[PDB]
RNA sequence: AGGUAGUUGGUGGGGUAACGGCCCACCAAGCCGAAGAUCGGUACGGGCCGUGAGAGCGGGAGCCCGGAGAUGGACACUGAGACA
RNA sequence: GCCCGAGUGGUGGCCACUAUUAUUGGGCCUAAAGCGGCCGUAGCCGGGCCCGUAAGUCCCUGGCGAAAUCCCACGGCUCAACCG
RNA sequence: GAGCCCGGGCUCCGUGAGGGGGGAGAAGUCGUAACAAGGUAACCGUAGGGGAACCUACGGCUCGAUCACCUCCU
């Protein structure tokens, strides 16, 4: 679990700023997630306080693809290769908005959050 | 006057900066 | 406090009411409803302060249950029910209409016509946008929402002028506001003026959008589009008469 | 009038002669007065001399209120006379009398130095040139890139 | 240098007024100046005079008929209000009657009793009384 | 890339902005507007602008200078420089002090101080 | 110029000049520091009870001799040495030895004991909650243990 | 009197109701300061209040308005909303 | 005998007096107080004459600075305080 | 992810032998320093020396001395 804000740091003057209260719950935030390439899909719906249910992926098995005129499907994934963020990132297989991946069939570029969505899904790279 | 004073502020200073020196 | 903040005092109850400001240490306090807080004026207070029928809450609660009051043409029974402007408000058990209005100085005054203007309420609404089902819907700021308009614009562009038969919860007889048209003015400090319109030009750039207006006597006013209302081609009479 | 700068002594009261067009019992056309500049400049005369020269042996106070009006801009005048021509320094004679003089006196001081007063006027006319460029800078006469230093004087100079 | 010529005229003025010369003579002149005697004159505190523009400068010779007490600049030149005007009346003027808190305008410049009969205000520039 | 952004001005010349400008994305022009001249341009599509207001003191009846920085985003289709006005938005955060975007530009060779 | 800069801008100098030129008055600086409020005990206050530790008599000062009545009084939370002026003419009598006395200042806070005393910033008020001044009268109240 | 190392910005990403170095991976070396920063003291802030011819100076009491707290200090559930 | 009168007095604090903090509205030869003298950076302050802008500046309109307290009227409570 | 603890560094509060000075008390003692040219004019910055006030040197200043002697100035 992550506290913040935000108000705690220093200021851009190289001031030391001092928190002035406690925490504020709707101000909490929640810690990074790894979501795993397997043959599974491991879901669970978490509730905001906002007071919507919204869908952490802590593994998925399917993504699926989209050209120029956009036909999806549901089919399998292989190793997640090359990740923007930290190349760490790209062995243990953690998806993200900007991850990039192989696919049955040409590479793919992760364009979705599956960590407040609950979705993955992909557009082929063309060389 | 301020010769003594002088001095005799210069005597303090000198003799007390002794006892801060020592 | 970092909760919400379920009370109101009388010293912090706005004097664009004209309630009394020393007689107790609370205030009655508008729930959510129809229209803005500080702009609306309390079911309560219309009985036991304007139109003196209670002594006690005990009485106009009990008087709000029976129903000395629809408000829009319809029942109620919150006694702590925030009555809209412009608004149709009417007395059933002897046939009285007052229309909401707000006076020169800017306290919320009730000021009584006849039954026959009671059946229309001018609507100017507040904004209007597309639905799902390829549908748009009229809006205002008493909240009371609209759906139909044959596709399309087809008039202007929330600046309306609308008919709403108010018992009949239908909305009738559109019609825009235009450069020789009347408008009512109900926010501002130029408030209870009813004029025609000289121009719609404005300077639109940020929050301010500029329309002018001269009355009868000749008072340059600038509201903005929405603190100007279209009361039409002149129906209802004006505030202080 | 005065200005006591580096002085406490009221300054010359010299005076420019209150005529505001020139006399005509003196006679030049504006191509004879701009030889008489162009053969003075050509000696090596500078344009305070070139005025006086011709003050003293043509006759002609000051050269704008006979020249302008013939091309009335502004009044045409010596070194106006000159850049039209690209006879002018593109160092202003100001600013150039000034640094001339400056590199002067760091010589006798090379050899002489136990001078309190000649080290002292050394400290006052760098300081006018100081000022005489800064605002030159602005006016465009010397480039914004520049600063002033010894180094830069002896330069400047040869 | 100068700066506030004007100001280095009307001290002079005054201090002229006090001796009681007949004439003065004021070796810088200008709009301001010119201007300020203008409106001066208009008023009446002053006889006449004439400039010479000589290719050096102005120079004003003015005359003096004896009307003038005090007349002085502002220093900092403040911006005054037509509200504040009453405040700077009641300070700088000797009383209600004389009126001559020369003001610079939009109008152009006046008095104080000729810029309140207009009504427009500004930045002071002067007094005369 | 390049469509009208209103308060009367034109839009740059060349476009090709990142997502963090209004003409892409999710961050859009929106409010009120200033005016103000660039100190530095060191920092990547990142630059200085500094204000200059008056301000005044009541109890000596005179004014102060007092001079307010302001931090801009530059967008890349165009370059700030030393020593000239530039006109900013009001727009939602870049960064924990970045939350305006420059958005036209009256560029100047001229420099004082 | 009579000093000050006179411009419209340069106010800020002014705004600095006053205050650089306040704290020339002891009596501004002590306060707007608190001096006042640090050093002559009391921490401030109105006065102080304490616990009489002994009473002494001291001399008058220059023109002057003659007998002043002080006690030596304990501030109890100050927990500070007090020597003390007694007013009325009996009085050191009524006053006990480890009675409570309640202590105040007397005639400007400055430090200024009054012209006769030479030390005695304070006076006193009473002896076991019940005062000095209603105790030079005889019907008043008198005083116990 | 110099301070600043998530420190200022950039790219991409996470988390959150949401923007944001809020957090984080990579890249850059900025950012702030004598128009007084930083550090130290002191202090809830505002409407007002006292006084004073005015200008000004001092002050945050009931009451109203907004924020903070609940033995000191941390921590989550349950609920639209609390870290109560 | 004088004052004041259910008050009157003591200590303490703040403001006035104190143009003893000088904007309004202070000084600085000898009373306190000119730097031993100069230079120029930052700053403030700037000769005349014409044209542009209208940033300051003034004028008008318009959005707005809660209620309360204050000031004035009328009305209410026997009166006023207090309230409307 | 708190409180808690441990080892070290730095700072602050209650309080302590001893130690410094002030405004004084003005009946003891030493001297006469200044104020009169104070009985060697006085002060002044600097340096040394003396128990003390202070003396002396060097430079300055008159807020400097009393005639006399000489020199200038409305």
């Amino acid at each position: 679990m992550a506290i913040w804000q935000g108000r705690s740091l220093k200021k851009p003057s190289g001031g030391r700023i001092v928190l002035a209260r406690k925490k504020r719950k709707r101000e909490l935030g929640r810690e990074p997630s790894n979501t795993r390439v397997a043959e599974q899909d491991k879901r669970k719906i978490i509730r905001t306080y906002g007071g919507n249910r919204k869908v952490r992926l802590t593994a998925a098995a399917y993504a699926n693809v989209f050209d120029k005129s956009g036909k999806g499907r549901k089919v399998r994934i292989i190793r997640v290769i090359e990740n923007p963020a930290n190349r760490q990132f790209a062995r243990r297989n953690i998806i993200t908005k900007g991850a990039i991946i192989e696919t049955e069939i040409g590479k793919a570029k992760v364009t979705s959050r599956p960590g407040q969505d609950g979705v993955v899904n992909a557009i082929l790279l063309e060389e | 006057m301020r010769w003594k004073w002088i001095k005799k502020r210069i005597r303090r200073l000198k003799r007390q900066r002794k006892k801060e020196r020592g | 406090r970092k909760g919400p903040k379920r009370h109101l005092k009388r010293l912090a109850a706005p004097t664009s009411w004209y309630i009394e400001r020393k007689a107790y240490k609370w205030a009655v306090r508008p729930r959510p409803g129809p229209h803005n807080m500080r702009t609306s004026i309390p079911l309560l207070y219309i009985v036991r302060d304007y139109l003196g029928y209670a002594k006690t809450a005990r009485e106009a609660r009990k008087i709000l249950n029976e129903g000395k009051f629809l408000v829009d043409g319809r029942v109620r029974k919150d006694y702590k029910f925030p009555v809209g402007i412009m608004d149709v408000v009417s007395i059933p058990e002897t046939g009285e209409h007052y229309r909401v209005l707000p006076n020169r100085i800017g306290k919320l005054i009730l000021h009584p016509i006849s039954e026959d203007e009671a059946f229309i309420k001018p609507l100017r609404i507040r904004n209007k946008r597309m639905i799902k089902g390829a549908r748009v819907q009229l809006n205002f700021h008493d909240g009371t929402n609209h759906i139909v308009s044959i596709a399309e614009k087809d008039n202007y562009f929330t600046s309306y002028t609308v008919l709403m038969k108010v018992p009949e919860r239908e909305i009738l007889e559109v019609l825009p506001f235009e450069k020789g048209a009347y408008v009512f003015v109900t926010q501002g400090k130029n408030v209870a003026r009813k004029g025609r319109i000289v121009e719609i030009k404005r300077f639109p750039m940020g929050w301010p959008d500029v329309v002018t207006i001269e009355d009868e006597e000749g008072e340059l006013f600038d509201t903005l589009k929405e603190y100007a209302f279209v009361v039409g081609t002149d129906k209802p009479k004006i505030s202080l008469p | 009038m005065a200005r006591m700068h580096a002085r406490k002594r009221g300054k010359s009261g010299s005076k420019r002669p209150p005529r505001t067009a020139p006399p005509i019992w003196v006679e030049y056309t504006v191509e004879e007065i701009e030889n008489l500049v162009v053969k003075l400049r050509k000696e090596g005369y500078s344009t305070a001399m070139i005025g006086t020269i011709l003050r003293d042996q043509y006759g002609i106070p000051s050269v704008k209120l006979f020249k302008d009006p013939d091309n009335p801009n502004r009044n045409l005048t010596i070194t106006r006379i000159l850049e039209k021509h690209g006879l002018a320094p593109e160092i202003p004679e100001d600013l150039m009398f000034l640094i001339r003089r400056a590199v002067n006196l760091r010589k006798h001081l090379e050899q002489h130095p136990k001078d309190l007063h000649s080290m002292r006027g050394l400290q006052l006319i760098e300081s006018k040139i100081r000022r005489l460029v800064k605002y030159y800078k602005r006016k465009g006469k010397l480039p914004k890139n520049w600063r002033y230093d010894p180094e830069t004087a002896k330069l400047l100079v040869r | 240098t100068l700066l506030d010529p004007l100001a280095n005229a009307l001290s002079h003025i005054t201090n002229s007024e006090r001796v009681g010369k007949r004439e003065v003579y004021i070796k810088p002149a200008s709009k301001l100046i010119g201007e300020v005697l203008r409106v001066m004159q208009k008023y009446g505190y002053i006889g006449e005079f004439e400039f010479i523009d000589d290719g050096r400068a102005g120079v004003y010779r003015v005359q003096l008929l004896g009307r003038i007490n005090k007349a002085g600049a502002i220093k900092p030149r403040f911006p005054v209000k037509v509200s504040e005007f009453e405040k700077w009346e009641k300070r700088f003027l000797p009383a209600f009657e004389f009126g001559i808190l020369i003001v610079s305008t939009s109008q152009g410049v006046m008095s104080h009793k000729e810029a309140i009969e207009k009504g427009i205000g500004g930045r002071l520039i002067a007094y005369v009384y | 890339m390049m469509r009208d952004i209103g308060l009367r001005v034109q839009p740059p010349a060349e476009k090709c902005d990142d997502p963090k400008c209004p003409w892409h994305g999710n961050l859009k022009i929106h409010g009120r507007v200033f005016e103000g001249i660039v100190v530095s341009d060191k920092p990547r599509k990142t630059v200085t602008v500094e204000r200059q207001y008056y301000f005044y003191l009541n109890k000596y009846e005179r004014y102060e200078l007092r001079r307010s920085k302001i931090h801009a985003h530059n967008p890349p289709c165009i370059n700030a420089k030393v020593g000239d006005k530039v006109l900013i938005a009001e727009t939602r955060p870049l960064s924990k002090t970045k939350h305006f975007v420059v958005v036209a530009v009256l560029e100047r060779a001229e420099e004082r101080r | 110029g009579k000093k000050a800069p006179n411009g419209e801008f340069a106010g800020r100098k002014l705004k600095l000049k006053r205050k650089k030129f306040r704290w020339s008055d002891i009596r501004y600086k002590r306060r707007v520091l608190r001096l006042k409020e640090k050093s002559d005990p009391l921490e401030g206050a109105p006065q102080a009870r304490g616990i009489v530790l002994e009473k002494i008599a001291v001399e008058a000062k220059q023109p002057n001799s003659g007998m002043r009545k002080a006690v030596r009084v304990q501030l109890i939370k100050n927990g500070k040495v007090v020597t003390a002026f007694c007013p009325g003419d009996g009085a050191i009598k009524f006053i006990d030895e480890h009675d409570e006395v309640i202590i105040e200042g007397i005639g400007g806070p400055k430090g200024g004991s009054m012209g006769d005393i030479p030390g005695i910033r304070y006076k006193v008020v009473k002896v076991n909650r019940v005062s000095l001044k209603e105790l030079v009268k005889g019907r008043k109240e008198k005083p116990r243990r």
